[PDB]
RNA sequence: CGGAACUGAGGCCAUGAUUAAGAGGGACGGCCGGGGGCAUUCGUAUUGCGCCGCUAGAGGUGAAAUUCUUGGACCGGCGCAAGACGGACCAGAGCGAAAGCAUUUGCCAAGAAUGUUUUCAUUAAUCAAGAACGAAAGUCGGAGGUUCGAAGACGAUCAGAUACCGUCGUAGUUCCGACCAUAAACGAUGCCGACUGGCGAUGCGGCGGCGUUAUUCCCAUGACCCGCCGGGCAGCUUCCGGGAAACCAAAGUCUUUGGGUUCCGGGGGGAGUAUGGUUGCAAAGCUGAAACUUAAAGGAAUUGACGGAAGGGCACCACCAGGA
RNA sequence: CAGCCGCGGUAAUUCCAGCUCCAAUAGCGUAUAUUAAAGUUGCUGCAGUUAAAAAGCUCGUAGUUGGAUCUUGGGAGCGGCCGUCCCCUGCUCGGCGCCGGCCCGAAGCGUUUACUUUGAAAAAAUUAGA
RNA sequence: UAGUCGCCGUGCCUACCAUGGUGACCACGGGUGACGGGGAAUCAGGGUUCGAUUCCGGAGAGGGAGCCUGAGAAACGGCUA
RNA sequence: UCAAAGUUUGAGCUC
């Protein structure tokens, strides 16, 4: 059965961005997804999406720009100590200059660099660059 | 076309999609005010009745069920009510 | 892997534990039949007595009469065709003399022409065969 | 996809977004309940009730017009059956199968379908055991089953 | 390598079919793979009817026909030279030629 | 006046129950289909018999004989007979878990798919152990024994043929009742779930829409006709991208590598052998090693060479027509 | 001779010698176990149409994984529309004490795990390291 | 349950009752060229193998067993088979 | 509208 909503959505967008598609409809609306989009949006990687409320699991329409090479997921949700954060971000990213690993925490949903400022380890969700 | 207003599809479109696949889920069934010329009162038939809807006072029959929409008896008017 | 579950450590480890045995080399190391069957028994050298001199013929394209020698080990009693290498060294090897034997760099595998001969002679009577071939030392008589 | 078959049919009811009642409908929940009482007394399932109401009285859903649902109302008045109607219909089906096989011993397909049916029964039975509607000692037993319809 | 997509047959949804005995041989071929020819033909073809038409009594009296349906086996077909070999590329052209012959 | 159990009737609490999933089960409506089982009906041909007619060969092959035949063969007509088989209609069509499933009629129950503002509200997906089914041959009993036909014999060619050709012909081939579980059981492609190009055709259910055409006298049905919808067997198509290539809208969404879960492979041989264990009346199935030897084994595609494979074209050291 | 490919059948760049030349240098050679190299056991990281490979099919308890839904925000002051510092429990004895009441301090009680951060606690030797 | 012994708690031992406990989360049984650990070698990151060996803990002095003496021994450079 | 057609010094091919 459908286990991971986010896991289906993020593939759908990467198969859009490869084709240069302009706006994308995603069928199951989750709160975690919503937090994820708002994280990338405040930092400027995409435009203004809008969510279609049905007294139900909503839908979401993303107006896509063209700056996103990939937006990936890590299943299963691994715990991540501050020891392993460097090895993860090394092996999981293009470079030491750019690209991000987004992990939700007790503190809240935020980037790994913000986790470095706040002194907060946690559970890896995914990444993008 | 690349650009496609997914938020703003036309009514002709939302009619020519699948029952779930419209931008929002909506049914294709309806209720209707069925009436013979003789009897006074009007019945409130569901379009997919799966029932023999007898008239008021057991005067005479109107529907005989089929696959989809019910076929009405010879000479029986109706009016699709709305809300 | 295929089960990328968070709690399948056991299932994974078990599978690995079964499949290591299908690797031919691990099985080679950990079952004893190879170590026991090997007359060397995990050793570099082994002493033994010469009992006869044999001219084994070479394999194809090549064509040669390789000079081997049937030794019998003391500790087990097993019999070996230890090959003497170089030019004119066989006249030195007298019968009923102790020679230290080594391998041939292949870990249980035949080498080229000499069919089934994994062993070569190093010494004769506390005298290096090299020293005899070079002419540094002499045989004690 | 379906559980014990290869079909993957997508056909079901699709309720609309408005949970509001229409303007033309003026039949109260109390009147509907008095109808419920008569029909339950006469002997009828929640399904067939919901069908008739939508067909003649033109009221598609009670849950939407009134607040609570039909089965919970019946449970309040003590009309609910000893066990759920779907299990009722399955054992009745099961019995007819074993009956037809009794003469017709060859029907192998009938045996295959029977066995899948029983698997489906015990699946539902464990759900209802967790939902705390059956007692722990309940057990389908082809010997005792035919007593139950 | 995969030589043909359909394995010289027409078995896509089904699964089994009844075998036939060859006419020239008796080779067992699956009916669906087997070649099927519906040959209707005049008991007298063309040269014979002109000759035989002399033998008829009535001026222009129609001849009945010989309604055959033949099936051959493969090696017989190439031997009897009904079908020729084709190239790898032309192989996919599965349209038969028009009705010139 | 304080602290434990028990027991009567209050006032107030906004008084108490998350939605109904393009998750799932169950119900309903008319359909649909070589879907299954049992019983029932029909057809020719077949080989056999009985009878009648003329008659000397019939058979069979590349060419012949054993074979049947003037004690009437073969051929034709009319009757009878038993068991196979249900042609042609039959499709790049349908249904079934899979093998597979097609003479008429009747009985029994089921189910995928469709329409649905039907009920319950997480009941679900995949799975060692365990279980049901599982073409042909094989085996054990009966029943039945028409055809073909392992085995076998003989007759033919042939250097040999204990084969390919022929005449006979046993077990088997048919039904019921008992075992068995193996095929290239192939799409050689595990199951669910999502997303990313078209194009026409088709099968089912459903919906809509000028007009033709039967019911005939309209309606509402039937056959055409033009469309839309769901999933379904297939087809074509392209610089989507992948892939060693052959190829695939999947064998894609991979060094930009993690949606879920089973099974299973790690040089060739030795060897699916041995030993052990288990099943089976037997046949055999299943689990399943080592020694020793050995440097290569294979796949796709290119150019040759060959071809008792086909298509084209030429030559009196080819033929054809002939000559020394 | 040659770990392997291969060399040697009368001008041998491959043998035995001489003549030279190379690497390393008081050290080098040979053998065996073993490790990286091995994305040839792969969790990070392999394969499974045709190179070796998917149980003939379906059922099935443990095993493994499982839709959505409940707290979002608020007050005072601060820096260059933006960010941050200050704050977001409740229910017997005395003083910031003030004119029996109010607050605070203290004692006891708190529906429950995984997860994450601190400290203590860690035998030395060893390792890194001032 | 009640005692014995023992410095105390306990099938440690004795007697009388009850009939329990473990198991696909691999027990039970068999193997181990296994004393354990602190560590060493190797390495990109993950890991792999080794570790009798000068510090700690255990066990042992031909094989097994038994004991006096002593605060402390089932001692072996103390005894009896 | 299908009877058959076997072999070839050991005495030296090749980037
Ligand atoms: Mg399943
Ligand atoms: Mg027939
Ligand atoms: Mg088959
Ligand atoms: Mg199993
Ligand atoms: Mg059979
Ligand atoms: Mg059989
Ligand atoms: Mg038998
Ligand atoms: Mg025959
Ligand atoms: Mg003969
Ligand atoms: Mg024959
Ligand atoms: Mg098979
Ligand atoms: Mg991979
Ligand atoms: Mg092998
Ligand atoms: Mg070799
Ligand atoms: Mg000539
Ligand atoms: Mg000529
Ligand atoms: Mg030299
Ligand atoms: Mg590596
Ligand atoms: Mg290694
Ligand atoms: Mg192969
Ligand atoms: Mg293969
Ligand atoms: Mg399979
Ligand atoms: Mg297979
Ligand atoms: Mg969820
Ligand atoms: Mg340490
Ligand atoms: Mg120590
Ligand atoms: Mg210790
Ligand atoms: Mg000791
Ligand atoms: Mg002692
Ligand atoms: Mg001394
Ligand atoms: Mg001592
Ligand atoms: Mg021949
Ligand atoms: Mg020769
Ligand atoms: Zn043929």
């Amino acid at each position: 059965v459908r286990m991971n909503v986010l896991a289906d959505a993020l593939k759908s967008i990467n198969n859009a961005e490869k084709r240069g598609k302009r706006q994308v409809l995603i069928r199951p609306c989750s709160k975690v997804i919503v937090r994820f989009l708002t994280v990338m949006m405040k930092h400027g990687y995409i435009g203004e999406f809008e969510i279609i409320d049905d007294h139900r699991a909503g839908k979401i329409v993303v107006n896509l720009t063209g700056r996103l090479n990939k937006c990936g997921v890590i299943s299963p949700r691994f715990d991540v100590q501050l020891k392993d954060l460097e090895k993860w971000q090394n092996n999981l990213l293009p470079s030491r200059q750019f690209g991000f690993i987004v992990l939700t925490t007790s503190a809240g949903i935020m980037d790994h660099e913000e986790a470095r400022r706040k002194h907060t380890g946690g559970k890896i969700l995914g990444f993008f660059f | 076309p690349l650009a496609k207003d997914l938020l703003h599809p036309s009514p002709e479109e939302e009619k020519r999609k699948h029952k779930k696949k419209r931008l929002v889920q909506s049914p294709n069934s309806y209720f209707m005010d069925v009436k013979c010329p003789g009897c006074y009162k009007i019945t409130t038939v569901f379009s997919h009745a799966q029932t023999v809807v007898l008239c008021v006072g057991c005067s005479t029959v109107l529907c005989q069920p089929t696959g989809g929409k019910a076929r009405l008896t010879e000479g029986c008017s109706f009016r699709r009510k709305q809300h | 892997g295929k089960c990328r579950g968070l709690r399948t450590a056991r299932k994974l480890r078990s599978h690995r534990r079964d499949q290591k045995w299908h690797d031919k080399q691990y099985k080679k190391a950990h079952l004893g039949t190879a170590l026991k069957a090997n007359p060397f028994g995990g050793a570099s050298h082994a002493k033994g007595i010469v009992l006869e001199k044999v001219g084994v013929e070479a394999k194809q394209p090549n064509s040669a009469i390789r000079k081997c020698v049937r030794v019998q080990l003391i500790k087990n009693g097993k019999k070996i065709t230890a090959f003497v290498p170089n030019d004119g060294c066989l006249n030195f090897i007298e019968e009923n003399d102790e020679v230290l034997v080594a391998g041939f760099g292949r870990k249980g595998h035949a080498v080229g022409d000499i069919p089934g001969v994994r062993f070569k002679v190093v010494k004769v009577a506390n005298v290096s065969l090299l020293a005899l071939y070079k002419g540094k030392k002499e045989r004690p008589r | 996809g379906r559980m014990h078959a290869p079909g993957k049919g997508l056909s079901q009811s699709a309720l609309p977004y408005r949970r509001s009642v229409p303007t033309w409908l003026k039949l109260t929940s109390d009147d509907v309940k008095e109808q419920i009482y008569k029909l339950a007394k006469k002997g009828l399932t929640p399904s067939q009730i919901g069908v008739i109401l939508r067909d003649s009285h033109g009221v598609a859903q009670v849950r939407f017009v009134t607040g609570n649902k039909i089965l919970r109302i019946l449970k309040s008045k003590g009309l609910a059956p000893d066990l759920p109607e779907d299990l009722y219909h399955l054992i009745k089906k099961a019995v007819a199968v074993r009956k037809h096989l009794e003469r017709n011993r060859k029907d192998k397909d009938a045996k295959f379908r029977l066995i899948l049916i029983e698997s489906r029964i015990h699946r539902l039975a464990r759900y209802y055991k967790t939902k705390r509607v059956l007692p722990p000692n309940w057990k389908y037993e082809s010997s005792t089953a035919s007593a139950l319809v | 390598t995969k030589k043909r997509r359909n394995n010289g047959r027409a078995k896509k949804g089904r699964g089994h079919v009844q075998p036939i005995r060859c006419t020239n041989c008796a080779r067992c071929v699956p009916k669906d793979k087997a070649i099927k020819k519906f040959v209707i033909r005049n008991i007298v073809e063309a040269a014979a009817v002109r000759d035989i038409s002399e033998a008829s009594v009535f001026d222009a009296y129609v001849l009945p026909k010989l309604y055959v349906k033949l099936h051959y086996c493969v090696s017989c077909a190439i031997h009897s030279k009904v079908v020729r070999n084709r190239s790898r590329e032309a192989r996919k052209d599965r349209t038969p030629p028009p009705r010139f012959r």
